[PDB]
């Protein structure tokens, strides 16, 4: 994808992952665990509905058009009626086969790009108390309990509540 | 606000994306296979089988053609001021009254499959100095020879075949549409026998058109016991025009006229059972859903329809990549 | 650079983005109304009403058809030897002269209206032994009885129409047209008056082609005082090839030939009012300026015009996605 | 759009910003104020009229063509007359509609892009004088008047000249 | 691991991409011209100017085209039972027999072009009381008078044409092409004096179809010596069904029928020089490769062969944005 | 480029790399170097080529089809067989003016995008120890030998090898 997260930086899935389609496995204080982020869940689902409808949308309905089959052979007018239907089906088998191409390429980006922004979405919010591992994931510089991760999660986590604490355990340079 | 500790503890958070132990193929602008977590068919490929009859009137041909049906076979008597949303003929249809043949068949079959009635109003033409209403042994209606309902076969009275010449002004707000004919006499001898004259001739005109037809003698092959042919014509009569019929021999003359209706009324061939369902969307295979954008199943459809593709399966993901651990 | 400071002090810089009160709703691949900054439209759906006359050359045929005019109807002598880019014809337009059909009536009206000329060049044609230049009272030119002014009425001399047989070389570098025709009369009584012979037979062909009618007797409805009607037929003759007319009865004789040319030139029906203006695009509600790149004011265009699509309108963003500050 | 910047991290919009498309409002210690970004609003806007011209590309010139209304019925080929307008209608209709939708789909996320861009190129410039507030703010830790904020809207700060005084200011570990 | 070191020291890493100093200008959604490093050409725009004979079977007419072939004219009698994937008909082909024309054409040309094969099978008719095997001297079979090699011109035998009266049933599992004609006499004497009646006839049939036509007389301009024409016609025969043909004048009989296949042939007008080589597409300019998914060569094509566009340069950028340092 | 990368903040290209298409070019203890990744050089150009060869996906094949040339006026069926011929090329014509932008745009995204995501796959193994300089150049904060190059080249660089070195070495606040 454009943007690397998926099958990117981030390894690869969760199968486990049962309850939405992006989330947070963290392991802390109380032990480890997982839950579903519901909001890029829903904006990956919503953004791929929308394209579904368009696509199934209004079929056109046609009555009396043109014969397709003919049991005699006539020349030049039923080569014509031929030659129409012919090449009607091979413009829009073109169409269906591009549309189906540029619509797949970009569900493949779009959910990429909902991936790296949950990622970065976070990557903010605990601003200089954690670090990215590279891997997808930050270790947080700090004594951080399940209501801490909790907040991170439902996006009230207060940085300035852990700065001290984070950038003292971060900066003490000793090997 | 709390005091310098001691003691010094991390967490981590690790941010990840679901996967499935089965993903499905895709197709994308650059690959030709990329597996996601879902994805939708996007070509109807399959059949009912069967005709709805629900919700546009499809009315069985039965063994009737549309063309048997609108001159009046006989067998195809049931057809009489019929009317359809779409009519569908089936393969085993024949016909069986005095041969005939239509010059440009695919044009007829065409104006009345589009008009969706067989409506027919009898007009008082009166045919002054010929025997009306012959009729013929390949034609049986019942027990007796007979000719298509339709149709007038004229024949000398007496000895001695008048120029016809009638008129009937189109005096409603429609269009009407004569169905007409000319008999083509196998020998030089029937010609004289039936018609007196050695060459009939039959001109139907319209202030706007005319055509004149005059009838071939000759040997054809035995149908029905007969080798000569009548050849069907039609003739639109606008309203305020007047139609004149005028002959001096092998006229078959109209018994009045069709109306014609503008519609979504079409004729499709084909085998399928109607049964009993609703379905908007036609096919000689029998219904099929619309529900999806394209179809696969069969080029001629009739009502709201996938588009027909050449592609019998096109899947449109409706999920991110697939990238599993392993599992089971 | 320089030493510590007492007192500590910083800034808050904020990036964003416009925004306006009012946005306009568009259409993307995943939604069906989102709300952007601005959006230009792309279907032209409004005529002026009125045909520019500029570029194109327009010529209004005002009560003339373009058969009519290429024909010779008397009050149709108006555009002798007129040329055209589009040729308009009125909805009103009427014939009143000899009552004639045209049996391909639309291949002619589409390759004199493409030729874009009408341009005529008398013959020397010698007619020997046959009355020339009739007329009759359903064509007036002026007081008299008259005909269309480019056919020849042929008609026997006393007691003897000859057989007519003559040829006139196309020895010019392009192709003529040649318009030509045949009388049915209505009765036989009037054949023989007219032609001397029971059956009049018109022969036209050339080193490449040949076409042969035979009128049709028989009365049609009375069109201008006539039952009888003349048939109209054409030939073009290459360059090195020879017309050879050739007839014992009926003929409607050519007198010359129309120039052929090749070109932008058509024919197009429509009530709207010429007026003075420039506009590349015609259409039959009037021009349609062609700066946007689909229209949907009518299938129908000649000129350079925008295509024409089922929506009427299409909103191309031209901003950004507009989220303002007052909040819902 | 694909970055998440525009209705993204970047809450809303501001109407007051009339003279540009993108842009800087600020505090320092002199007070507040706004600027536009013309270079970014000028690569949105040339974007956005390079798309334009394209489509605005030449119109086709079409001269005599086929009947497309008909008077009376004829059946075989006034059927085929019909049959091919009405498909190629149907074609150019399906291609306009797919046409605008691409179209308005790559307006919305490249100027959501332009944003993400714009953000960024500041971001990188003040290295470790600022922390991102998430909000599309940049808190800059260092006494930045109003010609500071000029040079980093023109793009010629030195984050050296201001390291130390940010560096402590920002690492000061106390509450 | 080791000790707190009193030196300090930095790297720097740089990363980047290439660049070429000559770079391609390809297209995109919102620039007209941009540069990137390479580029493919997907519209060929290119012939070899020669008709490759491989795989297709080319079969080059050389001064025959296809009718003339299917009719047998004396030059053309190389190609009798001839079979092509693709007929190639040179500009500089002549007819040299009989003076003919074939009303439709088009589509005789078409049928046997799709048929693919010329195979003749001869027919035993019995043609009863007239004189076969007639000739003409506009159709030298060497020095001597002769006739298309698949026609059979009958003349009155003795001091009568009788009505002929023939049937030949289609009992084999194919379809059966009859080609079949009439003579239009030049003069009323040359009627008599060659069939004995004044008007001929020739009525051809089956039970599923039939068509009569009259002859024609009259003066049409000399071509190879003759000012008479004959006209070529068709009939398909569906197995099981029955020819009758049916005249008592003026008809240039049948010897036999061509088989009818259905298959991928066609016939292109080409002067390009047939050479060898292999070359899945022709152009009527000799053959194109394939390998690109557009082409600006020709639009008739046969084979499997690139779009047709009207773009002569279409290229597909295949690399990134060309920013060099230096430039030029 | 949609994210700013080629032609973005790495100012230009370096017609000297060539052996990738992306690469490294540093400066250390042992003097200076250049390489190239051949990693993203190889995604960019499989990207490249799957395009590529769905364009260059099956030839349909026609044999007996209409005539397209005519030497006599006919009128209305001639005139029907044109515009057949005719529409349909402008249909194709379309397409093909249609495909190779929607796909040249593509390309020159991806490639841009392939830029940037070595580019952040670096920046994330540097960890604590190197600055963004912001023209595309790390500013590597401690003692890096060739073989540290190649290892953040090669992927194996140990960011806790040189942390407290770098840190220091980074935070030492003096001018
Ligand atoms: C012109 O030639 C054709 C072919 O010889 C003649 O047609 C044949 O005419 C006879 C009667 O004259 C037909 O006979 C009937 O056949 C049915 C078959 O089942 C049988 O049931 C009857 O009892 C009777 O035999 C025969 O079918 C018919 N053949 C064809 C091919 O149609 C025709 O009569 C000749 N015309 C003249 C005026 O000589
Ligand atoms: C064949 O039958 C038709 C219909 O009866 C005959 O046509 C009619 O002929 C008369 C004259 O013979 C026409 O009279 C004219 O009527 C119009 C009415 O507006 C008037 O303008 C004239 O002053 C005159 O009175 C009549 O219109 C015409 N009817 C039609 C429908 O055309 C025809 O004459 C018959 N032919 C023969 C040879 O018997
Ligand atoms: C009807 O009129 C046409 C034109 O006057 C007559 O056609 C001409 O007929 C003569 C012979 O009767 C042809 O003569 C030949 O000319 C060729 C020229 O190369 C020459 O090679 C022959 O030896 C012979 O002299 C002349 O070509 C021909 N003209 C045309 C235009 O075809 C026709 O005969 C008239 N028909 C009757 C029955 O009067
Ligand atoms: C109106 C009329 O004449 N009908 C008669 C026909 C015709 O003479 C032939 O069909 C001419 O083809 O011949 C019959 O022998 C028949 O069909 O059995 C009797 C029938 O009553
Ligand atoms: C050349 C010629 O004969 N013209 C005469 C015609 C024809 O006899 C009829 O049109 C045959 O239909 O009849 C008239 O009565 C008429 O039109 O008023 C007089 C006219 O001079
Ligand atoms: C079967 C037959 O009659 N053939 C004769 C023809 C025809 O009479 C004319 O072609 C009628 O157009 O005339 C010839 O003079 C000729 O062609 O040289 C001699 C030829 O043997
Ligand atoms: C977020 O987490 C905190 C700490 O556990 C909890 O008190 C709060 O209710 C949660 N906030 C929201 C908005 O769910
Ligand atoms: C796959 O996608 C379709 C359309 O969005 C949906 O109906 C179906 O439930 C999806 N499957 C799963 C397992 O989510
Ligand atoms: C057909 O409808 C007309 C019009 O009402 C009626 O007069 C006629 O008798 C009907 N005939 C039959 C067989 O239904
Ligand atoms: C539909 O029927 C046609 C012929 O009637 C056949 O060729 C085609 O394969 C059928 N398709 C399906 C899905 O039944
Ligand atoms: C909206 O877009 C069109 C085309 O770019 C432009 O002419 C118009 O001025 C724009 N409107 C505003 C308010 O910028
Ligand atoms: C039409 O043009 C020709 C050619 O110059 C000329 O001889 C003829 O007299 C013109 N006729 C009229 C009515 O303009
Ligand atoms: C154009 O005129 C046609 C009929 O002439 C009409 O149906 C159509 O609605 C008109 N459109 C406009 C924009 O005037
Ligand atoms: C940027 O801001 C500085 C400080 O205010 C000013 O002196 C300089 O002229 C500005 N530079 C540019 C390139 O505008
Ligand atoms: C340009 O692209 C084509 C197709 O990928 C390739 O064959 C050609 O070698 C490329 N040129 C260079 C210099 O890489
Ligand atoms: C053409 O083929 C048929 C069928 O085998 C054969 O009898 C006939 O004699 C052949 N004629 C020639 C000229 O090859
Ligand atoms: C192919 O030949 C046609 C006419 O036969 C000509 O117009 C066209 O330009 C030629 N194109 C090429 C590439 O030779
Ligand atoms: C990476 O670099 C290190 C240090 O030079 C070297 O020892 C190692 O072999 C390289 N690793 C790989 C995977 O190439």
């Amino acid at each position: 994808g454009l943007f690397g997260a998926i099958a990117g930086f981030i390894e690869n899935g969760w199968e486990g992952m049962i309850d939405g389609w992006y989330g947070f496995r963290h392991q802390n204080s109380e032990g480890t665990g997982q839950a579903a982020d519901l909001k890029s869940t829903q904006a990956a689902i919503d953004q791929i509905n929308g394209k579904l409808n368009r696509v199934i949308e209004k079929t056109n309905e046609k009555f009396h058009q043109i014969e397709k089959e003919f049991s005699e052979v006539e020349g030049r007018i039923q080569d014509l009626e031929k030659y129409v239907e012919d090449t009607k089906i091979d413009l829009w088998s073109y169409n269906a086969e591009l549309l189906v191409a540029l619509e797949n390429q970009h569900t493949i980006d779009l959910t990429d790009s909902e991936m790296n922004k949950l990622f970065e979405k976070t990557r903010r919010q605990l601003r200089e108390n954690a670090e990215e591992m590279g891997n997808g994931c930050f270790k947080i510089y700090h004594k951080c309990d399940n209501a801490c991760i909790e907040s991170i999660r439902n996006g009230t986590y207060d940085h300035d509540v852990y700065r001290d604490e984070a950038l003292n355990n971060r900066f003490q340079i000793k090997g | 606000q709390d005091l310098p500790g001691n003691d010094n503890s991390t967490a981590t958070l690790c941010l990840g994306h679901h996967a499935v132990p089965n993903g499905t193929l895709v197709k994308t602008i650059t690959d030709d296979q990329i597996e996601v977590t879902n994805a939708t068919e996007l070509v109807q490929s399959s059949s009912t089988g069967k005709i709805c009859n629900n919700p546009h009137r499809i009315l069985d041909g039965i063994d009737c053609t549309l063309i048997d049906a609108l001159l009046g076979d006989p067998h195809c008597d049931v057809f009489q001021n019929e009317t359809w949303d779409l009519f569908v003929e089936r393969s085993k249809a024949f016909s069986n009254c005095y041969p005939y043949d239509v010059p440009d068949y695919a044009s007829l079959r065409s104006l009345v499959a589009s008009s969706g009635t067989l409506e027919f109003i009898t007009e008082g033409f009166t045919w002054t100095g010929v025997t009306q209403n012959g009729g013929s042994n390949a034609c049986k209606r019942g027990p007796g020879s007979g000719f298509f309902s339709r149709l007038n076969w004229l024949t000398k009275s007496g000895s001695t075949y008048p120029v016809l010449n009638v008129t009937m002004p189109n005096n409603d707000n429609f269009d009407k549409l004569y169905i007409w004919g000319i008999h083509h006499p196998s020998t030089n001898q029937e010609q004289t026998s039936l018609y007196v004259q050695a060459s009939g001739r039959v001109t139907v005109s319209t202030r706007r058109s005319q055509q004149t037809i005059i009838p071939n003698i000759g040997s054809r092959p035995w149908v029905r016991g007969q080798s000569s042919r009548i050849s069907i014509y039609w003739t639109i009569v606008k309203p305020g025009d007047v139609l004149v019929i005028n002959s001096n021999g092998n006229l078959i003359a109209p018994r009045g006229y069709f109306k014609m209706r503008t519609g979504k009324s079409s004729i499709m061939r084909s085998d399928a059972p109607i049964d009993t369902c609703i379905s908007e969307c036609i096919t000689p295979n029998g219904s099929i859903p619309n529900d999806k954008p394209f179809q696969n199943v069969n080029k001629i459809t009739y009502g709201a329809c996938p588009k027909y593709v050449k592609q019998n399966t096109l899947k449109l993901a409706t999920g991110m990549r697939n990238v599993p651990e392993k599992q089971t």
